[PDB]
RNA sequence: GCUUGAGUCUCGUAGAGGGGGGUAGAAUUCCAGGUGUAGCGGUGAAAUGCGUAGAGAUCUGGAGGAAUACCGGUGGCGAAG
RNA sequence: AGGACCGAACCGACUAAUGUCGAAAAAUUAGCGGAUGACUUGUGGCUGGGGGUGAAAGGCCAAUCAAACCGGGAGAUAGCU
RNA sequence: GCUCGCCGGAAGACCAAGGGUUCCUGUCCAACGUUAAUCGGGGCAGGGUGAGUCGACCCCUAAGGCGAGGCCGAAAGGCGUAGUCGAUGGGAAACAGGUUAAUAUUCCUGUACUUGGUGUUACUGCGAAGGGGGGACGGAGAAGGCUAUGUUGGCCGGGCGACGGUUGUCCCGGUUUAAGCGUGUAGGCUGGUUUUCCAGGCAAAUCCGGAAAAUCAAGGCUGAGGCGUGAUGACGAGGCACUACGGUGCUGAAGCAACAAAUGCCCUGCUUCCAGGAAAAGCCUCUAAGCAUCAGGUAACAUCAAAUCGUACCCCAAACCGACACAGGUGGUCAGGUAGAGAAUACCAAGGCGCUUGAGAGAACUCGGGUGAAGGAACUAGGCAAAAUGGUGCCGUAACUUCGGGAGAAGGCACGCUGAUAUGUAGGUGAGGUCCCUCGCGGAUGGAGCUGAAAUCAGUCGAAGAUACCAGCUGGCUGCAACUGUUUAUUAAAAACACAGCACUGUGCAAACACGAAAGUGGACGUAUACGGUGUGACGCCUGCCCGGUGCCGGAAGGUUAAU
RNA sequence: AAUUCCUUGUCGGGUAAGUUCCGACCUGCACGAAUGGCGUAAUGAUGGCCAGGCUGUCUCCACCCGAGACUCAGUGAAAU
RNA sequence: CUUUAAUGUUUGAUGUUCUAACGUUGACCCGUAAUCCGGGUUGCGGACAGUGUCUGGUGGGUAGUUUGACUGGGGCGGUC
RNA sequence: CGCGGGGUGGAGCAGCCUGGUAGCUCGUCGGGCUCAUAACCCGAAGGUCGUCGGUUCAAAUCCGGCCCCCGCAACCA
């Protein structure tokens, strides 16, 4: 549920918090956690590779199984947990055999439902099964690319992949970007759409609302001195150079995609 | 003012220690040069 | 109190009444391949635009969005829209 | 609840005065801004010279920075004093 | 030695770091100290640091580092696995009193605790680099229950007092006691117990998890403090006795009550919001390869060991870092009385000092300040500086607004001391007495004593009653910027940067991009409601025309065109 | 106007007197719509202006209290 | 000679498919309690991709550098 | 002060560059269309090429003096 707060102070007046009365207010499941100590954009050489990252809050990583390899056995959703790392939620799911595991939280899924993983699954949102046993024009997510990776595409809040056709051993998908690519049809995809579909409407408000998350103040190039950024210098905000990155390459217009190894599978592209 | 030398032997020996120099090739040149001048205090250590 | 006002119950009838979720075909646009050739489109006429990089025209398949031909009637329905 | 209000510890450093061979190679006195946060500091490692770091000034990188310090090229070179 | 004066959330009392004998005694005065110096952190000789419980080392890890093979790279070397190091982290165990010129939870006395080795006795299945539990956890706020600790009463000892009263509701001093064991309170959490089954825990499992039923309603775990014990002990005001006149020897009464009450403990809690808040081992538990008259394990007991290093002194400074005995900087802890909301401030406590040049003078001028008739910004670049406002409660408070503000707007009022309501109230705390009882640290009832606001009236005094320190100047028009925040350390703190938000665009994961010759990381153990870049910079009403030139994206027939 | 050279532009308000300020006129040397345009409550150790209170800032200084200056004794620099 | 026809032959440019190079930052097992690496199966791509030599283009991302003199001071204009 | 360009029927612009002929649109005059006007249609005319001098077969043109006009520059201490 989305709520807009009231102006009790400068900066608070623009905050909108997505509140979930269903999310478990206790503590996550013990055996499925590990340390995920920050990096801040550093590499092995201790140099900052990616800018605007570091600091912020400390968060514990929840190891969630995207594989869905425990075949057939029915499972019951016990409780939805808040996941700091992902835009979506995580559901504490227990099978019939007595095993607890975390998975993503699809849209129309409440506490106490029944899911399963495999080709024997009925068509119910939340079930994961190979894509050759799914009707065309479906709505899925957590789609893999290799029989065993785990799932790469559509793994954030409110995203849903639309299967277009299932011609032969390949299935034509119409991704979230609009790019259509063929993939090995024996890759498991979880039915329905992913929940937490209000994450998009969240407006931070304060500067700290972005700060305790992990970002750093992004400094504009025109303020810097020409020795630092390809832009910069001048007396009174001067410009004239075509927009580029702090490394010279052109931005605001230049297709950098060049792999060719995966160009084969790609049919259509984002226009 | 806050001076530019707040000593701490734990930190001082980790950097300019005997073994810290003996650890790498560049450092091994130092022990060679220091011994070349005949400097009694080869490094900072008791 | 009564009963001709008004209102309820027992049974049926006709209707684009309203809201939610699915689905079908025609047609248009674009896209891909093939056939195929200098015009096409347009208007009172013309021009911008499209075209020998191969359109329009024609065939096949697909992706998509909206509207629902004939039935349709000074027909029905709604407090009105 | 609050990057909320007043105000000490703590951090910081706007004005004036003293100081300018100073008590001190940016401090003292009197007033000042923040003071539950983008807060503050201890301990401890990581990032390095055309590189590091940077809420961006060409500021910071051991009182030194529009390219640190030390040694070696090197008795550089000088139509200059 | 006697007065005086200063700090007293410090200029005091102790640890860490860092120094490296600066600690103590005797002795000396050339040099050192900004003067003298019989003095000293100076010279000379001697003396001083005592540990199974404190710390380090040790066991176990984070960031991160090194890193057998290995991958990679002209060489050097780079990255990294298994491993192995690395605390500021987790983990076994001591408190009280006394003593030395100097050290003491280390020495003595008294009284306890921990972890292992070995041996006997009685029982019994034990057993991993493997599995589980545990350790194990956020910010903020609130309430209750306590203690540290203080005030006061009672009690004991002493005094009854160099100018007036002072055997009295009088003055002064003391009135302190731990760890451990026993009890397990206030209070916190969780439903316990039994049997069976199980594709789960890379194997097994009686352990854990799950699914069925049976049975009872409590059990279990945790937990400050209090009370006994510790302790007819110690200490102990103050005397009696000897003074090398430094102190020693000896003896030694009272030692309780009550209220107030923390930021300490309960709390590694409870509630709540969200940005969703180390790891591993010690510890406990279950089994495997196996070993089973064994070996080992559990309980009690006898006995032995607990090694090595650190330990003196300074630690808001004449000893650390600043060239100096330097008005600077330096993490953590304890932190009393009165007024006070308070750790601010004023004066004081324990305690520690008067800052290492002094004596006269009272000139101009300078620095730090006091007061100021008349006027009141005429000063001046400018109300810079000073001045003045300044507390609590209550009353009252505009244009405008994003409906929160604006605002503490502005502007006013009442405060002292005594008596009274009431030989001190509301309220709070709360013994004795009584009864009940699944009988104890319990529960209702009870109310003395103790403690203690604010209010109203009356009276009194001075010029002034928030009398001191402390402690807002207010309002209006308007530019820039939304706002908190950051920035040139050492002349610029701003209208500059940042900011949430907006937009275009790049990216389909071996993602774009970046560091890196490479490998390999980061991006991300994220995946288009995601990630990098640029521009602008909350919110509101909007965001008009140009594709010429330049840049970039799309289409490629022709022309031109490299190596070959 | 943080933009106007000529310019102290012109008119009106504010002072007895206003090259600054405020509201406007468009004659914009040379504003302008994300190198954003026009406004905007709160905020500001920000910039400009005016009114009140208040005062030694000033009119015009005077006195007083302390540290130096001065004198004495000891020690004993520096730029040039 | 020009226009053209079947065959052989000579290489070349597209297209589709295959498996054996190669890739595999897919799954499983072992060396081994090791998510690095290697090896073995297999699945998916596939003679592409990627790399090395040569070559054109883009290229201030980076580097070494030039940017005249006379001149009634230098610039500017003028000139040699 | 200096550099570059311009001045052409009533008006605004070509032609100048590379010299011998001055064109386009609007305006003006006349006629026609309608009752009348505009508009439109038809026809004709109009230019010292700013001014003077020079070179020359030939000058709007190339050069120079001057006037007018426009842009630019008029600087650093």
């Amino acid at each position: 549920a989305v709520v807009k707060c009231k102006p009790t102070s400068p900066g608070r007046r623009h905050v909108v918090k997505v509140v979930n009365p269903e999310l478990h207010k206790g503590k996550p499941f013990a055996p499925l956690l590990e340390k995920n100590s920050k990096s801040g954009g550093r590499n092995n050489n201790g140099r900052i590779t990616t800018r605007h990252i570091g600091g912020g809050h400390k968060q514990a990583y929840r190891i969630v199984d995207f594989k869905r390899n425990k075949d057939g056995i029915p499972a019951v959703v016990e409780r939805l947990e808040y996941d700091p790392n992902r835009s979506a939620n995580i559901a504490l799911v227990l099978y019939k055999d007595g095993e607890r595991r975390y998975i993503l939280a699809p849209k129309g899924l409440k506490a106490g439902d029944q899911i399963q993983s495999g080709v024997d699954a009925a068509i119910k949102p939340g079930n994961t099964l190979p894509m050759r046993n799914i009707p065309v024009g479906s709505t899925v997510h957590n789609v893999e690319m290799k029989p065993g990776k785990g799932g790469q595409l559509a793994r954030s809040a409110g995203t849903y992949v639309q299967i277009v056709a299932r011609d032969g051993a390949y299935v034509t998908l119409r991704l979230r970007s609009g790019e259509m690519r063929k993939v090995e049809a024996d890759c498991r995809a979880t039915l329905g759409e992913v929940g937490n579909a209000e994450h998009m409407l969240r407006v931070l408000g304060k500067a700290g609302a972005a700060r305790w998350r992990g970002v750093r103040p992004t400094v504009r190039g025109t303020a810097m001195n020409p020795v630092d950024h390809p832009h910069g210098g001048g007396e009174g905000r001067n410009f004239g150079k075509h927009p580029v990155t702090p490394w010279g390459v052109q931005t605001k217009g230049k297709k950098t995609r060049s792999n060719k190894r995966t160009d084969k599978f790609i049919v259509r592209r984002r226009s | 003012m806050k001076r530019t030398f707040q000593p701490s032997v734990l930190k001082r020996n980790r950097s300019h220690g005997f073994r810290a120099r003996m650890a790498t090739k560049n450092g091994r040149q130092v022990l060679a040069r220091r011994r070349a001048k005949g400097r009694a205090r080869l490094t900072v250590s008791k």
